């Protein structure tokens, strides 16, 4: 029942009036899950992994540290986000002259 | 490239020029190589011709744009011109981005 | 002409439009002309297409020239655009002479 809320598409079952400032509880909302991609996609709430932070010596024991973010590395594989019947088909790529992987 | 410009797998090639060694008077045979030469220098003219492809603006912006202009208050010299001694003056750096486009 | 522009012996011609008189109810004959009419107005769309011939610059001047630019310090509005009420703003008069030629 743990969800990373800022990584999820949230939708309303019914259309809303413009400018509404009303609070909405979970029962009103439609909340998506990406659990099918878990065999290749890391979990957002958890830490990514650990790396070496020191040099070992007869005087000094070896040490590691956890990381909260990592970016693309060679040999990287992942799955893109799923489409929904309520969701959008397309987006325009912005014209800057430079981009990476345009999904 | 980080400095700017176009990155090329096969760049315009290195062009190398040298003055041919001309020997000083030698009267006897030696296996050891000659180290005595007449002193010489060379002079000439070089021409370079380059072709460039241009992409045209297709803007629908109603209002007037920013442009590079020759604009100086009370000038004592003309910029991009020779001075009284004959030395060229280049006070300002010039970039390429004055036109605007929507994202 | 003193105001400016092109002086023409045979200028583009005068175009004249009127609403046809439509009479109010008349029940009796008179030699005197009718002065009673139904009140009416007209509306529509007009299109004008013009062709212009251009003369190209052929300058040999090495240094950079003066140009018209959009240049404002701390602007509170965009010039040549509508305002919050919808009224068009045109703060500056614009002439044609920015390029330079030798006598």
């Amino acid at each position: 029942n743990t969800y990373a809320l800022e990584n999820t598409m949230i939708f309303n079952s019914q259309p809303a009036n413009p400018g509404t400032t009303a609070t909405y509880l979970e029962g009103n909302m439609l909340i998506t899950s990406e659990s099918e991609t878990q065999p290749v996609n890391r979990v957002a709430y958890n830490v990514g992994g650990q790396m070496a932070t020191n040099n070992q010596s007869s005087t000094t024991a070896p040490a590691t540290g956890t990381y909260n973010l990592q970016e693309i590395v060679p040999g990287s594989v992942w799955m893109e986000r799923d489409v929904y019947l309520q969701g959008p088909i397309w987006a325009k790529i912005p014209e800057t002259g430079a981009h990476f992987h345009p999904s | 490239p980080a400095m700017g410009g176009f990155g090329l797998k096969h760049p315009p090639p290195m062009m190398l020029i040298k003055n041919t060694p001309v020997p000083g008077n030698i009267t006897s045979f030696s296996d050891v190589p000659v180290s005595s030469f007449i002193t010489q220098y060379s002079t000439g003219q070089v021409t370079v011709e380059m072709e460039w492809e241009l992409k045209k603006e297709n803007s629908k912006r109603w209002n007037p744009e920013i442009q590079y202009t020759n604009n100086y208050n009370d000038p004592q010299f003309v910029d991009f011109a020779p001075d009284s001694t004959g030395e060229y003056r280049s006070t300002r750096p010039i970039g390429t981005r004055y036109l605007t486009r929507p994202l």
